[PDB]
């Protein structure tokens, strides 16, 4: 949500390491709560215990995405030490996609997840670096 | 006349077609009238 | 762009629309609307199994006349709206002349740029 | 903020969730819609009586007579549903599948 | 030019209100008259292009392509019989009127004032060719071919509209004259990189480049002859024309970000020449030939020498004529035997003796006939790219060797070695095919005489 | 007439209630053509009373 | 027991010849075949090809080419008559420039 | 046209052309015995108009010009071929039967159109109900795969659950040997190549299913073979009847208006014919369909709306 | 029913939407929405199947709770700065509830669950009138109350409506669900501009209404509800094929055709702000929702499906249908490319 | 190995299968009512308390 994504962008890039992973796990747990809420409110999984299992699995996978993404973010920022590229977070989003493919146990599907999540992470870092206004100006 | 005892239409009337030709002539005369009045209005003003 | 003095309700053809030159004969847009009317009547005869290019000649004439009439009034409203946009623009130029300074129109004898050689 | 308004709006929200979630019938859902109607009526009535809003005092009576005929329409619809079946369950409505 | 647009609007109802066995001669005759009428076009001189109206202006890049389009129409309109003679009169009128409407949007596309009008007429060019190939595709996957075609060309050509509106509201009007005068270098940001990649990627998709050329083989093996020739010649060289016009802006960053397109173009040209060396289904060989030549065109565009642009437009016009001719040769083979393959129809030196002259001449024009326009284009592109890099001549010459190779194998697979002596249903060589070949190749040799027309605006 | 045409099994594939049958959705049976469900059940014989010695 | 179809044996092989041996390329109406041959070999070659050939063989020169030849001859004779070297470099006036200094 | 909502408001009713002449009587019997004989008899006696048996070319015989089109267009039924070989691998039974189903529906629509349009009541014969009896007996003889029978049953589920039943059914019973004697009297050898167990199954299902599914809706008057002409007796017990069952006492104006405006626009009636399930005896390839439609347009009368088509008339395309 | 009764009920639908259009007060707007509901119920269930019964049930429940949520938002607005004028609100929460209530009222992707289900099991006249007037009514209110809306709501509902209206339908073969998904997509396009220049939104509303009238009129050319019926419309008449072709391709949004004009001008007055990611997302999904259009086209307009006889029987009969106004709306709704400067007609 | 099968797996197949799977997951909602109103409820709650719109 809004206050904790502002917490994530408040953490510089920059090296204030593994607080980045704490914030990214919080973001992933929020998103997993969203999609798990849809998946339990649109299915009737029969029963309640299986619904709790599906929610915990979805939140665990999404928090794993955020965790490993923030870890390799910090690893790129500490080893290669280029702070303002889209290339490190391209690598990071690919790492998150491949670990999602690991947790769903699919290989080419995990490679597609690597490609798309890396491109989205490159878009996020790249547009945030140059400065592209999210959602609106909203002026004219 | 070549049909199995059933003319639905086709033999034309003389109310609908005359009414349509009359109202289209009415609309042409009205648009030419309006356009000449507006040309005269623009000549009046400038 | 909002009304702009709706005092003075919707008023499909306003009073000041007669204070501007109306469109004339053989203007291309009304000719386009007339060809659209011809195609309208032709395709109307093409809907039912009556033959095309025949037996709908009063429908041809009525549809062409009606579309030219409608499009003529629409063109009048269109030119009114563009004219009042122009007058509102130049009146806001007149209201705040200070906010729009004349830019430094240097001649190219004193303009420095970059070259960026392609080879 | 006239703290009776607080739990009136709270009970409005609980009535709205009663309209939303329901597991067996539809008449109970329509009845919770009527309770939500009562909540709107009461809130508007207390406000217009507080403000000395004497000129447009038509709002609560007209609100309730209109949402009353809404509820009548809902009754006729549920009678048609219950008449083309034996019951009025949320179940046996899953036809016209998506 | 409006006097070239308006007789095409007059040519459409000609097809409708001419009667049975009367549509054909009237359409053919009058479109040839329009070919005369726009042969009268070339008034262009000296300092500027010939520029008449808020509506119209024509460069000498647009001049030979427009003449080529109106010349290619009636040839095609005669070429597309024998597969709809048995069809309905109304469906025949719909076919011919769809061709005329497609020509009209081609001329609209070539003489666009602002690039918004160019984009509108660009996808207006896109739409009826779909209807042509889908209504008369004559193979079971015309479904898949039209679907691939429309989705690739839209979804590659989609951000082009956004980028053009962005250039509209950042630099005033989008007319090519003032944009020629109000260009300014937009340096290495990242938004400049995305915008350049948007425009260039849309026209890349139109060429096609090697990265997503896969729609192009299906769109030529699963199309009738008219849509095939229109598609190949006018649409791919129209994409090249559009890149030629839009590349005037965005000069400072092309040294940064023009390297990988050169790479994919060169290596995919080599791989395309490799993959067409072996395949059957003779009709597809011309399509991969087109992919190779347009990869060469794309290299010629992205290096930015006037030598390169003149060679580019020469290769455009030459491969348009050659590929249309060779398509009609493949159509003649497909009318003879109902195969479309490569190894079945063999022999044909005995049978159809002067057909061999046209196959030989077509494989010569693919072979870079030594005074032909094709060799002029390939030669000047090799000159400019050897100026651009001293080591890229290896790939160019390897392309040359394999180009000669597959063109020669395309010749000697069909028309050399043994008649299969079981076919026994070929009719003798019609006057129609030889007439169409005389309509193809006499203009190519005339332009080979005095090619000062076909060189572009940087003449 | 030498042209390939779409056929019966092609239009079957462009048929049914849904386009893509999966591991669950194949029981989504195709809707009828008059949009009229059959008159099913529920007590055409309406009701009974027993006036006894009460 | 089933064939799923009702059509003809489709298609049918149809040779265009052996009903008009003097036919040209297209369909079995023989007179309009000669009409088509006449219209394409007169209004495609006899009036299009050679007339466009003589049109493009000479026309007023593109890029004012012979004009540029004679202009260059005049200007080179001018500059060699007035002693200064032909093609003086710095094509714009260096006195009429305003260089932004460092 | 004097129909639609405005004509229904300005016009009086759809009910004041009643009654006791406007009625649906339907003579139903076996093939070659219960036929147009007693139908034309009661049509002349009771003063009530008559439709013939629904022909194969009845659609040609009811619109356009009276001359029937050849069996390339109205076929491909070939009732003589069905009597020759009713086990065709080429497909002859069900195509014929669906065409006759459309013919029965067309003539029943003509019947209800003439009934609602001012009167004055009609006699019918060999209805839609005898058509499903024909299909059931023809399946008892083992001529059709059961899936195709299910398809016809689905057509019956769609089209029959829409309309009103007739008023009365005058049933004729003629025994099997007597129909054999009458078909020997008829003497058509194509028709004489029919078998008799098929006829036996027709009469068995035609008594055992049709008559209980009447259930005094469509009041039946069951006659013997010599209980015929006897025209006085059949008009006497038609006079006996009282019209209790059926929805004819409950319409009363709105649904009669609905069927008046529904029976006309005959294409709205006949849109529910092709369901389709694709019926491997019944479908047509695209090339054959195209050439058949072009040859249909190559008739003089049936060439795009003959009321406006030239060469027959009508001297007015408004210059 | 009676024709006089239907005259009265359609007159009341007209009157209800006009009262929504015309009043400066809130109560009359809510009464207009309610009268719209009350009068649009009996147009559905015009036949007598339980399909229309369950459809009317779903429509009544969603429609009613949307109206009640709207009345809640108005009474919250008078809990804050107190007047019954239709202008800028005085609460983020009241505007939040009001946009959510109007989103349930017309149909956005969080709230779109009732629209295909109600549009399937109904006759075509009911579906046409519900689509046209139920998308016409709340857009007037949104046009009036626009300067008080947080952009996150309209933006999220618009993006999600375009993408869910795209992604639904690719499995769907029922034509009513296809057209309802198209309605969701075009309402998302109509919503995403309203905070920038609402003239484009009302213009897209006019264009979509004319297109929907042409679409359902050519579906009322004969009784068709599935694609195979459209193959039979191919083999029974040739002009219906090309008209369905051109109207489908104008719903697709291609530049030489009229349905591109609402898309491109929206992109223009979007991108005179710095919104680029939003046009490229919306336009990629506008590429996406053309595929079901295109497979309908590929099915029954350009390929030639095998047909069934008794179409031979149907060949004898004229198309004696009534068209409300088909050809006028058709050729006005397709050839309207060069009249793009009739944008300014809307002031 | 490069053009046909692998290029047709990388550009059309991933996109087409992704859209097919998103269709078969979204439009395959079985026709209940409580599911739709619980979706309404989670929409209202996730708009209020998670990612607020009033604040
Ligand atoms: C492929 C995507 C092409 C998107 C259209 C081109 C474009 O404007 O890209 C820049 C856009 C965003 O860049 P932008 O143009 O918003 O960057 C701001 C630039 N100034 C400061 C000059 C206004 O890129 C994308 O949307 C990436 C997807
Ligand atoms: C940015 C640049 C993008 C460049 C590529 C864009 C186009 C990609 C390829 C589009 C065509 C794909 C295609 O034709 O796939 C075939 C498939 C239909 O095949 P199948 O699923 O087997 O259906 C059986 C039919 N009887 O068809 C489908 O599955 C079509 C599914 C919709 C695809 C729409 C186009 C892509 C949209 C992407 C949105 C994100």
């Amino acid at each position: 949500a809004k206050t904790l994504l502002h917490q994530y962008w408040d953490i510089p890039e920059g090296t204030e390491c593994h607080r980045k992973t704490y914030a990214a796990t919080s973001i992933g747990g929020a998103s997993g709560l969203v999609v798990s809420a849809y998946s339990v409110a649109l299915k009737t999984p029969t029963s309640f215990l299986e619904g709790v299992a599906r929610t915990g699995r979805y939140t665990f996978t999404a928090a794993a995405i955020g965790a490993i993404f923030g870890l390799t973010s910090c690893i790129s920022a500490q080893v290669r030490e280029k702070p303002d590229d889209p290339l490190n977070y391209l690598i990071g989003g690919c790492a998150g996609g491949l670990t999602l493919g690991a947790r769903t146990r699919s290989y080419g599907i995990g490679a597609a997840a690597c490609a798309y999540m890396g491109l989205t992470a490159a878009l996020v870092k790249m547009g945030q670096l140059e400065g592209w206004k999210v959602f609106a100006e909203p002026k004219v | 006349k070549f049909y199995i005892q059933e003319p639905p239409h086709g033999s034309p009337n003389w109310l609908k077609v005359g009414l349509t030709l009359g109202t289209s002539a009415f609309l042409w005369i009205y648009l030419i009238k309006q356009h000449n009045e507006d040309v005269l209005e623009y000549k009046r003003r400038n | 762009m909002t009304g702009r003095q709706a005092r003075a309700p919707l008023q499909f053809l306003p009073d000041e629309a007669r204070s501007l030159p109306p469109p004339k004969l053989t203007d291309p847009r009304l000719a386009y609307i007339g060809f659209l009317g011809y195609c309208s009547g032709l395709i109307d005869n093409a809907i039912r199994r009556r033959p095309v290019l025949s037996a709908g000649l009063h429908r041809q004439f009525l549809y062409i006349t009606s579309f030219v009439f409608v499009g003529y009034y629409l063109l009048k409203r269109q030119d009114y709206m563009y004219a009042v946009r122009d007058h509102d623009m130049f009146s806001y130029i007149k209201s705040h002349p200070e906010d729009f300074p004349e830019k430094d129109k240097k001649t190219y004898r004193e303009v420095f740029e970059e070259f960026h050689p392609v080879r | 903020m006239s703290l009776v308004y607080m739990n009136i709006m709270m009970a409005f929200t609980v009535s709205l969730t009663g309209l939303l979630m329901y597991r067996s019938h539809l008449m109970s859902s329509l009845l919770c819609l009527e309770g939500m109607m009562l909540s709107l009526f009461i809130l508007a009535t207390l406000m217009i009586l507080n403000s000395h809003f004497t000129l447009a005092s038509m709002m609560p009576i007209i609100l309730l007579v209109f949402a009353a005929c809404e509820a009548a329409l809902g009754l006729s619809l549920l009678v048609m549903v219950s008449n083309t079946y034996g019951t009025d369950y949320v179940q046996n409505l899953n036809l016209l599948q998506c | 030019m409006l006097k070239y647009i308006i007789p095409t609007m007059m040519l459409m109802p000609l097809t409708w209100l001419s009667k049975n066995s009367m549509i054909w001669i009237n359409t053919t005759l009058h479109s040839l008259l329009i070919s005369l009428t726009s042969l009268l076009l070339l008034n262009q001189f000296g300092d500027n292009s010939l520029n008449f109206s808020l509506t119209f202006f024509s460069d000498s890049l647009s001049t030979p392509l427009l003449i080529l389009t109106m010349w290619l129409l009636p040839l095609m309109l005669m070429a597309s019989q024998h597969h709809l003679s048995k069809e309905n009169l109304a469906r025949k009128k719909l076919f011919i009127s769809m061709l005329i409407l497609l020509q009209l949007f081609l001329i609209m596309t070539f003489t666009a004032t602002e690039l918004i009008f160019f984009y509108i007429m660009f996808e207006a060019t896109l739409v009826p060719t779909l209807i042509i190939i889908t209504r008369w595709g004559n193979q079971t996957e015309r479904l898949n071919a039209g679907l691939y075609f429309l989705f690739y060309t839209l979804a590659g050509s989609l951000p082009l509209l956004v980028a053009l509106i962005y250039i509209q509201n950042t630099m005033g009007s989008l007319n090519f004259l003032i944009l020629q005068y109000w260009v300014q270098p937009m340096p290495n940001s990242w938004s400049n990189t995305f915008m350049w990649l948007a425009c260039m990627m849309a026209f890349m998709v139109k060429m096609p480049l090697y990265g997503l050329h896969l729609w192009l083989p299906k769109a030529h093996v699963e199309a009738p002859i008219a849509g095939s020739m229109v598609l190949a010649a006018i649409l791919l060289k129209l994409g090249g024309y559009g890149m030629m016009r839009i590349t005037l802006l965005l000069n400072p960053i092309t040294d940064f970000m023009a390297y990988p397109f050169i790479m994919l173009s060169l290596w995919g040209m080599i791989m395309t020449s490799s993959i067409c060396l072996r395949q059957t289904d003779l009709k597809s060989l011309i399509a991969y030939s087109s992919v190779s030549h347009m990869a060469l065109v794309i290299v010629a565009i992205l290096i930015q020498t006037p030598w390169s642009y003149m060679g580019a437009t020469a290769l455009m016009i030459a491969h348009g004529l050659t590929s249309s001719m060779l398509f009609c040769l493949a159509n003649s083979n497909y009318e003879r035997v109902h195969s479309r393959t490569m190894i079945l129809a063999r022999g044909l030196q005995t049978l159809l003796p002067l057909m061999a002259a046209w196959w030989l001449l077509a494989s010569l024009t693919n072979l870079a006939l030594p005074p032909s326009i094709n060799l002029i284009g390939e030669l000047f592109v090799v000159m400019s790219t050897f100026s651009w890099s001293n080591i890229t001549i290896i790939l160019m010459g390897l392309n040359m060797v394999i180009t000669a190779l597959y063109s020669l194998y395309m010749l000697i697979t069909t028309q050399r070695g043994k008649h299969t002596h079981h076919i026994n249903n070929i009719l003798p060589s019609f006057t129609r095919e030889n007439a169409l070949m005389s309509l193809h190749m006499l203009p190519l040799l005339l332009l080979s005489l005095n090619p000062k027309i076909i060189l572009g605006p940087l003449y | 007439a030498r042209q390939w045409q779409p056929d019966v099994e092609w239009a079957e594939q462009y048929g049914g209630a849904v386009m893509y049958p999966t591991k669950e959705t194949a029981h989504w049976k195709p809707p009828p053509w008059n949009d009229v469900d059959p008159p099913k059940d529920t007590l055409v014989s309406n009701l009974t009373l027993n006036f006894g010695p009460q | 027991p089933t064939l799923r179809w009702q059509e003809d044996p489709e298609p049918e092989d149809e040779n265009l010849y052996e009903k008009n041996p003097d036919s040209h390329g297209y369909d079995k109406d023989p007179a309009v075949d000669v009409w088509n041959m006449r219209v394409v070999f007169f209004f495609g070659f006899s009036i299009v090809l050679v007339l466009g050939s003589t049109f493009v063989a000479y026309l007023p020169d593109y890029r004012m080419q012979e004009w540029a030849r004679r202009e260059a001859e005049r200007l080179v004779k001018y500059r060699e008559a007035h002693g200064l070297p032909l093609m003086e470099s710095n094509c714009f006036d260096p006195s009429k420039i305003q260089l932004p200094e460092d | 046209l004097q129909y639609g909502p405005l004509a229904y408001i300005l016009g009086e009713k759809t009910t004041k052309k009643m009654t006791e002449n406007s009625k649906l009587i339907t003579v139903d019997g076996n093939i070659c015995s219960g036929k147009s004989k007693l139908a034309k008899e009661v049509a002349e006696k009771l003063g009530l108009k008559h439709f013939p048996e629904a022909g194969i070319h009845y659609a040609d015989s009811t619109t356009g010009d009276g001359k029937p089109l050849p069996v390339r267009f109205s076929g491909n039924c070939s009732l003589e071929k069905f009597y020759d070989d009713p086990k065709s691998n080429d497909g002859n039974s069900y195509r014929l039967q669906a065409w006759l189903y459309a013919s029965r529906l067309l003539q029943y629509a003509d019947a209800l159109e003439h009934l609602l349009s001012t009167g004055q009541g009609v006699v019918l014969e060999r209805s839609i109900y005898s058509d499903f009896v024909f299909l059931e007996a023809m399946y008892r003889q083992g001529f059709i795969r059961k899936q195709c029978v299910d398809h016809y049953n689905q057509v019956k589920k769609v089209t029959v659950c829409e309309y009103l039943p007739p008023h009365v059914v005058i049933y004729v019973d003629v025994p099997v040997s007597e129909v054999q004697s009458r078909i020997q009297k008829k003497g058509n050898p194509h028709e004489m190549k029919i078998t008799s167990a098929y006829l036996q199954d027709i009469e068995n299902v035609y008594k055992g299913t049709f008559l209980p599914e009447m259930s005094e809706k469509c009041e039946v008057l069951q006659y013997s073979a010599w209980e015929a002409e006897d025209a006085e007796k059949v008009v006497e017990d038609i006079q006996y009847l009282k019209y209790d069952k059926g929805p004819w006492l409950d319409q009363d104006d709105r649904k009669l208006h609905n069927l008046r405006m529904l029976v006309q626009d005959k294409l709205e009636v006949l849109n529910y014919t092709s369901i389709p399930v694709f019926l491997p005896e019944v479908t047509i390839g695209a090339h054959q369909s195209d050439r058949v439609f072009q040859e249909f347009t190559e008739l003089p009368g049936r060439k795009y709306r003959a009321g406006y088509n030239e060469d027959v008339g009508d001297k007015w395309i408004w210059l | 029913m009676n024709p006089i009764i239907l005259i009265i009920i359609l007159m009341t639908v007209m009157l209800g939407t006009i009262i929504v259009m015309i009043s400066t007060h809130w109560l009359l707007i809510w009464i207009g929405f309610e009268m719209n509901m009350l009068a649009i119920i009996p147009i559905m269930m015009k036949k007598h199947n339980p399909r229309a019964t369950e459809a009317s049930t779903k429509y009544f429940l969603t429609q009613s709770t949307a109206s009640m949520l709207l009345m809640m938002a108005i009474i919250i607005n008078l809990m804050f700065s107190g007047q019954w004028t239709v202008m800028k609100l005085f609460n983020p929460m009241a505007s939040m509830l009001m946009t959510m209530a109007l989103a349930m009222k017309l149909g956005m992707a969080p709230f779109h669950f009732w629209v295909p289900e109600v549009t399937q099991g109904i006759p075509l006249s009911s579906g046409l009138i519900l689509l046209t007037w139920q998308k016409l009514a709340p857009m007037s209110v949104l046009y009036q109350i626009l300067p008080s809306i947080n952009l996150d709501l309209i933006l999220t509902l618009s993006i999600l409506s375009i993408t869910i209206g795209g992604w639904g339908g690719l499995n769907q073969t029922q034509l009513r669900k296809i057209m309802a998904y198209s309605s969701i997509a075009h309402m998302g396009w109509m919503t995403a501009v309203l905070l920038y220049n609402p003239t484009m939104t009302l213009l897209n509303l006019i264009i979509y209404i004319i297109m929907t009238s042409t679409m359902f009129t050519l579906f009322m050319a004969n009784s068709t509800t599935t694609t195979l019926s459209l193959s039979h419309t191919w083999n029974k008449a040739p002009i219906m094929t090309i008209l369905v072709l051109i109207t489908l391709l104008s719903m697709g949004g291609l530049p030489p055709l009229s349905g591109f004009m609402p898309k491109w001008m929206i992109i223009q007055e979007m991108t005179k702000n710095d919104s680029i990611i939003l046009p490229t997302l919306m336009a990629i999904t506008a590429l996406l929702n053309l595929y079901f259009y295109m497979r309908l086209t590929y099915s029954t307009a350009l390929t030639m499906f095998p047909s069934t006889n008794n179409m031979k029987m149907k060949w004898q009969f004229p198309t004696t249908k009534r068209m409300t106004l088909l050809p006028t709306m058709t050729v006005l709704s397709t050839m309207l490319l060069p009249l793009t400067p009739i944008l300014s007609i809307l002031e | 190995l490069l053009d046909l099968i692998w290029l047709e797996t990388i550009l059309p197949k991933t996109i087409s299968l992704a859209q097919m799977k998103m269709s078969t997951t979204i439009t395959s909602q079985k026709g209940l009512i409580k599911l739709y109103f619980l979706s309404f409820l989670i929409t209202i709650l996730i708009s209020t308390t998670l990612l607020n719109f009033h604040e």
